[PDB]
């Protein structure tokens, strides 16, 4: 009853228009809609020893080495280079206020409820409901700021690959922000978007009430405000159901930030081919350096320790180029981030389609693991009537 | 040191990262195995009937103490020809087993025995794999293999159907078929016999004398050592980092007890590196684990150096609230000892700062150490 | 009388003395393929089976009725020929130009210089019963000289056709005969369901290590798309 | 394909090479990589429409003639006269879904350096998107600006008249839109030569 | 070449031919990456003359902070700069509003 | 291969393999930095329409 089957792909569904002369259609109710939207910000910090990864705790190998000339000084400049451009890239997109705002004690903005997104004081990181889902849907592979050594030795059982890299020169490097005052900049942020408008973004922080600026932003699109007050009630209520179901559709499915997590495999993956082409022979005796020093006499060891240096100066030269590649595309992707954050959240966007999909009434930003989510609140038409028009 | 690293004599404000601190290992052991025999070689080399090559003699050795140098006193060889492993660096080995293979051949066919050849001698009478690890030991032998009226007792095969496999004898006696007509035992016409005789001369000029060959093969892989050199065998310490020498297996680091499961045919281990992970002791025939030293990196954290001379050093990852890494004498590869500082210790979660004292007030990052800590250059 | 039965997945051996432990190594060598046909004959003569790439041999015996095995080329005194006639206590593996017995298992020795002695092969254990039918399993491969010989007794199946699951071969001796070896035969004796023969080819398998350093799954590499 | 590139049809360069690792996974990984986001960045562009728009039986907008761009119903392909006169200035060398083998020995002639290619490992794809539906995809877009506005690119798609929506658009960038219904004709005839 | 004979001098000659040859290559890989992180960084200016200079922008923090008036261009080196002239609110007072 | 014995064909043939192998992994790294430069491309054809 189950078999493979093949077809043609379908474009979309089908539709027709009924374009007249005087005839035009209007909408008589709309609705509040929230998407989301994921974006990488940074990838991992990595360092590489060659001294210890090519020749390992040999002496013959390293005067050999050293013959080379500056081909390892160069790769180190720049890993060096990578990482503090990682570092640079969050400090971009977060950091964009100078102050830091909080909530009034009391909670009560007209209606809406922003329970989902608020620090929450229970928690002790102080972190919203939502931005917890997003902590444990993605692993890290190695958060770097474990100071791990020391363990490695006690495994007993067959040492984990973390240990296998670390023993070979291979290290992973903290990030200078902790995870724990990234959120207090996005609380900052989104405490002074709910209680002074965009006012924050230009000048000083100019307060007003939230019907007010809902009211303006109606007005912004082209819709009256008295529309607003005549049926703010309802307005709260799908606001209030919109942010409701948008954890439930993270908490259940199987894998929606598969944007943040290819980051971490693709390193990962990196990182443990680098390491597994260390037993390669490259067309020498062997692929232990201790080995043909053992069975052949100083003058014709040379030629298979240099087979070996050469295999291994390349195997290392394609792994930092592949990073400089990798690294420019997170740096595109991190300066959208920045412009999507100074656009969206301090300020109303008339672009199409840039500010999630339909009329753009409001953003909210969350923190992710190397990642930052954009919740869109966003205005669509509703039921329309045909007219007869001049 | 950072000075040195970047060529110049100045250095500007910020955090460099300088060379990688190791510990020095301290004593050196050697382990082989239990045996005090004297295996023969003084009946291979010295002797009075060699064999013939399409009958060749094969020698197994077995457990004892062999000693490859003073075998130059039993035969006028110039010089041993190896091919996996050095004729210098032979004592210093343990093989599984050892293969000693004797013949005579005529000079000019000394150079079919080596891998990969062609011949009437490396196609029907003794082959060599192309993976060869061993020694070949040729030498002129015209006085005692010769006679005036020729030397009728060597023979050689000259006509085969299909060329030999490496190490393998093919003594037979049949009638080669050679053309259409099925001899039954005949040898007569375009029936010959294999085996030609290989008389020798006092007159033959260079290249048409025998010469007596013998080739010794080796099993240079992971199994329980039998053969091995004169070298003693010292004590066994634990939990140090040392230089060990496992039944010709040489490293360096931290041997420790195991939990591991070897079988009775198991003697190495190893993880997903190609380099060996756990050894069993030749004489004990306990599992020992292998450790790597000890090591980190090391970073300095400076002002400008038109500012101050002052520095901090942070070790990274590492725990030196128990692991300092402080030596006396010889020990440890970068040699300063900065420590003793006092209450000028700090524990960052990306390492450990010396030099630095830690204030609970907050300011605006200078340089970043990370983790969210900064250092900065400020009056008191 | 002979048949034909399917071999499952049976008949992986350890490809060398290496311990290891918690990874997903592949080999490439001589192997018995997955899912192929087996040869199971029946007593009641004894054929001379050809020998090539070497041969996977299985039985499921009471308590004995195999002695050895005899190998060489038209097994005549005209080429040299193997021995490994067993014994209640010992081994004879020897290496010689035996002549016939057509039924001591050879009438004369022209040209021999080779001989071995060790432990026997053959182990069986009974829980006070005969039902612990212990199925052997012996692997023979000839490469470059040194004969090897691979074997493992597993006392647990109680036997219809093939037992099914997974299982693992350690090694007994590696000696150089030097020999051609073209034919094959069994040497097995009278009293008052076994005898599976299967030939190897060179294949790639790709095999599990367990927690413990041994042997749990393996995947051929030439059997099916999938695999 | 690196076995037929490197070592051709050799055993011993063959087992020369499997001692240098894993060079040339590597590099299939990374072609693999590049051909997906190739296929990627077409879907980005084009599919932006949910529905399939089609256009009114009866063509009349006011004045403005959309021949030069709207679908051709004679051609076989279904193309724009102005899509067509780009589709033949622009000679892909490989297409990719040919199936080009079968006649590099019968080439006779000196063979191509398509068979070159070939014989020696080198290959080219076809996309996902044939260039049939990708037009379906640029009609259905077109097809819902002239008859909706923008109002289709937002919510539900809402019909309303040409001239209409030429006014907004006027008012949209600081002129009345009564400067439009009393020029209305003579802005039909500038746009007309405009595509002509 | 002036202390070894042809046939050996060879040998040293391909030696340093092939570490000149990947000396080389890694430089003009490095130049072409650059290259690329230039031609990026020289499309934003372009956008930011069209848009700042030519014109008003409404687009938050892309003509600089506050609320865009003007923007004025000077050319420096191998590089622009841009004179953004912005207006920024002052002294507030509180209100009630209904 | 059809001049030297196996022993001293394998310098010969190391040669060749280890020439070929750069002369494709030039090609790969090319054609990784005009992939980026066409994705750029593509990115910004998509904000236009
Ligand atoms: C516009 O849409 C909303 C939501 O669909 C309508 O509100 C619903 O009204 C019905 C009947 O009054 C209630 O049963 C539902 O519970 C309401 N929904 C919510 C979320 O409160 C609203 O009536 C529509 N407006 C018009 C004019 O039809
Ligand atoms: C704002 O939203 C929160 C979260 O949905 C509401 O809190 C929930 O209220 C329901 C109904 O009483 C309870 O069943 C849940 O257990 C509550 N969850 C949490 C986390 O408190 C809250 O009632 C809403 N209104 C406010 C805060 O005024
Ligand atoms: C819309 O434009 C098309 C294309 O220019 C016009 O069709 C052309 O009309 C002229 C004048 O009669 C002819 O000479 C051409 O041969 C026509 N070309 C084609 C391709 O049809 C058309 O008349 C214009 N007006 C409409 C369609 O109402
Ligand atoms: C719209 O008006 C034009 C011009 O009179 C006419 O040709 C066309 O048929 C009209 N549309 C409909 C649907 O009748
Ligand atoms: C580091 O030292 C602290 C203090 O003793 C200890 O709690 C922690 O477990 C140590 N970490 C490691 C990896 O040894
Ligand atoms: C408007 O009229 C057309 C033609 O009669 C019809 O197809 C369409 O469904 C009508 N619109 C609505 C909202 O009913
Ligand atoms: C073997 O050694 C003995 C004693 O040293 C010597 O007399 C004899 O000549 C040697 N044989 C040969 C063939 O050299
Ligand atoms: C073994 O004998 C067979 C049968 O004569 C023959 O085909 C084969 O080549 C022989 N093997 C060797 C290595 O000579
Ligand atoms: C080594 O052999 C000698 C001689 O039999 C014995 O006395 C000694 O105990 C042995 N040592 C070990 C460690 O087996
Ligand atoms: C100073 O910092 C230490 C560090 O924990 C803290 O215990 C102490 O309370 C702080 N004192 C003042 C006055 O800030
Ligand atoms: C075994 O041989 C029979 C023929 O007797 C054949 O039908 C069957 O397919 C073979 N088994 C396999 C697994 O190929
Ligand atoms: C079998 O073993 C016994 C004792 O081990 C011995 O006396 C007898 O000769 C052996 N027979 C054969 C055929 O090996
Ligand atoms: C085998 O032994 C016989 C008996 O003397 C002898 O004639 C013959 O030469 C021998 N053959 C070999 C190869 O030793
Ligand atoms: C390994 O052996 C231990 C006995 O010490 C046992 O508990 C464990 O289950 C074994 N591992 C597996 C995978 O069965
Ligand atoms: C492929 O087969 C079809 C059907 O016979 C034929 O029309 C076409 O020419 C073939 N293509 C090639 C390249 O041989
Ligand atoms: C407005 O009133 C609040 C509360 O009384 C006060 O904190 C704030 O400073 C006032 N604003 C100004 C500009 O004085």
């Amino acid at each position: 009853s189950q078999s493979i089957i093949a077809y043609t792909m379908s474009l979309g569904a089908e539709n027709s228009v009924a374009y007249s002369n005087n005839s035009i259609a209007i909408p008589t109710n709309f609705t509040i809609s929230v998407t989301t939207e994921i974006l990488p910000v940074s990838m991992t910090k990595t360092s590489v020893d060659c001294t210890m990864y090519i020749c390992g705790d040999s002496t013959e190998c390293s005067n050999l080495l050293l013959q080379y000339g500056s081909f390892c000084t160069q790769l180190k400049r720049a890993l060096t280079g990578i990482a503090v451009e990682q570092d640079k890239n969050t400090q971009e997109v977060f950091a964009q206020v100078k102050q830091i705002y909080k909530t009034p004690p009391i909670k009560y903005f007209g209606g809406f409820n922003f329970s989902q997104i608020l620090p929450d004081p229970s928690k002790p990181s102080k972190r919203s409901p939502i931005e917890d889902l997003l902590f444990n849907k993605v692993t890290l592979a190695d958060a770097g700021f474990i100071k791990q050594y020391g363990d490695c030795l006690g495994d007993i059982a067959a040492r984990d690959l973390i240990c296998a890299q670390k023993f070979n020169g291979l290290t992973v490097l903290p990030p200078l922000l902790t995870d724990e005052m990234i959120a207090q900049y996005t609380s900052a942020l989104l405490a002074g978007t709910i209680t002074s408008g965009w006012t924050f973004g230009a000048g000083p922080a100019l307060q007003i009430p939230f019907p007010m600026q809902m009211a303006y932003r109606f007005n912004g699109i082209g819709v009256t405000q008295n529309v607003l007050y005549e049926n703010q009630k309802l307005i709260a209520n799908q606001f209030n159901s919109a942010i409701g179901k948008i954890q439930d559709s993270l908490s259940s499915t199987p894998s929606a930030l598969g944007k943040l997590q290819d980051v971490v495999n693709h390193n990962a993956q990196a990182l443990n081919t680098l390491v597994k082409q260390l037993s390669s022979k490259f067309g020498a005796i062997s692929s232990v350096l201790n080995d043909i020093l053992s069975r052949l006499d100083p003058p014709e060891a040379e030629v298979q320790i240099d087979r070996l240096i050469t295999g291994r100066l390349q195997s290392l030269q394609t792994y930092v180029t592949q990073q400089l590649i990798r690294a420019a595309e997170i740096r595109a992707s991190a300066n959208l981030a920045a412009t999507k954050m100074s656009e969206c959240v301090l300020g109303q966007s008339k672009r199409v389609d840039f500010c999630g999909k339909g009329y753009h009434l409001m953003s909210f930003p969350q923190s992710a693991p190397h990642g930052v989510v954009f919740l869109h609140v966003t205005y669509v038409p509703a039921q329309e009537k045909n007219f007869t028009t001049a | 040191e950072t000075k040195c690293t970047l060529k110049s004599f100045t250095v500007e404000k910020g955090i460099y990262q300088t060379s990688n601190f190791r510990v020095q290992p301290t004593e050196s052991i050697v382990r082989f195995p239990n045996i005090t025999n004297l295996c023969p070689f003084h009946e291979v080399f010295n002797a009075t009937r060699f064999a013939s090559v399409y009958a060749w003699n094969r020698k197994r050795i077995s457990n004892c103490v062999a000693d490859y140098s003073v075998l130059y006193n039993f035969a006028p060889f110039f010089a041993f020809k190896c091919y996996g492993v050095s004729p210098t660096k032979l004592n210093d080995l343990c093989f599984t087993n050892v293969y000693a293979d004797s013949f005579v051949i005529r000079g000019n066919e000394v150079s079919q025995i080596a891998p990969g050849q062609t011949g009437n001698i490396a196609d029907y009478n003794y082959k060599l794999p192309d993976d060869f690890t061993g020694c070949v030991i040729a030498w002129n032998s015209n006085k005692l293999d010769s006679k005036v009226s020729g030397n009728y007792n060597y023979l050689y095969r000259l006509f085969r159907k299909s060329k030999l496999k490496p190490f393998e004898r093919d003594i037979s006696t049949e009638i080669y078929q050679a053309g259409n007509k099925p001899c039954n035992g005949v040898a007569g016409f375009n029936c010959y016999f294999p085996l030609q005789s290989y008389g020798f001369r006092p007159t033959y000029g260079v290249g048409h004398q025998p010469y007596r060959v013998v080739v010794l093969s080796f099993e240079l892989l992971h199994a329980p050592a039998t053969v091995c050199g004169p070298k003693k065998s010292t004590n066994l310490v634990k939990n140090k980092c040392v230089n060990f020498n496992f039944n010709g297996l040489t490293g360096t680091g931290v041997l420790t007890e195991s939990n591991k499961k070897f079988l009775p045919f198991q003697q190495f281990g190893r993880d997903i590196a190609d380099t060996t992970d756990a050894v069993r002791d030749p004489q004990t025939l306990e599992i020992l684990d292998i450790t790597p030293c000890s090591f980190g990196g090391v970073s300095v954290i400076t002002p400008g150096t038109n500012t101050s001379n002052q520095v901090a050093v942070l070790y990274q990852d590492v725990n030196c609230t128990e692991v300092p890494v402080a030596i006396h004498a010889d020990q440890l590869t970068p040699t300063w000892r900065v420590y003793s500082t006092g209450s000028n210790v700090f524990q960052t979660r990306a390492g450990c700062l010396i030099g630095a004292e830690y204030v609970n007030n907050s300011y605006e990052c200078d340089i970043p150490i990370g983790a969210g800590i900064c250092a900065s250059y400020q009056t008191q | 009388t002979q048949s034909y039965t399917n071999s499952f997945t049976r008949g992986v051996y350890y490809p060398d003395k290496v311990f290891r432990s918690s990874v997903l190594h592949s080999t490439q060598d001589l192997f018995l393929p997955f899912f192929s046909n087996v040869t199971w004959f029946h007593a009641i003569d004894n054929p001379v089976l050809p020998f090539n790439d070497g041969v996977y041999f299985a039985s499921t015996e009471k308590s004995n009725g195999i002695r050895g095995w005899i190998f060489g080329t038209t097994l005549d005194s005209k080429t040299q020929s193997l021995l490994i006639v067993n014994n209640a206590t010992n081994v004879v593996i020897k290496v010689c130009e035996f002549q016939f017995c057509n039924d001591r298992v050879y009438s004369s020795a022209n040209n021999c210089t080779f001989e071995y002695v060790s432990q026997p092969f053959l182990m069986d254990l009974e829980g006070k019963q005969g039902n612990f039918k212990n199925l052997r399993e012996f692997v023979f491969k000839n490469i470059d000289g040194y004969f090897k010989i691979y074997s493992k007794h597993t006392p647990v199946n109680l036997g219809r056709d093939l037992p099914q699951g997974f299982s693992a071969l350690e090694p007994l001796v590696d000696l150089p005969i030097g020999i051609n070896i073209t034919r094959f035969q069994t040497l097995l004796a009278l009293h008052r369901a076994a005898y599976y023969v299967g030939y190897l080819q060179p294949r790639t398998f790709l095999l599990k290590y367990n927690e413990n350093g041994t042997i749990t799954d393996a995947v051929d590499c030439a059997l099916d798309p999938l695999s």
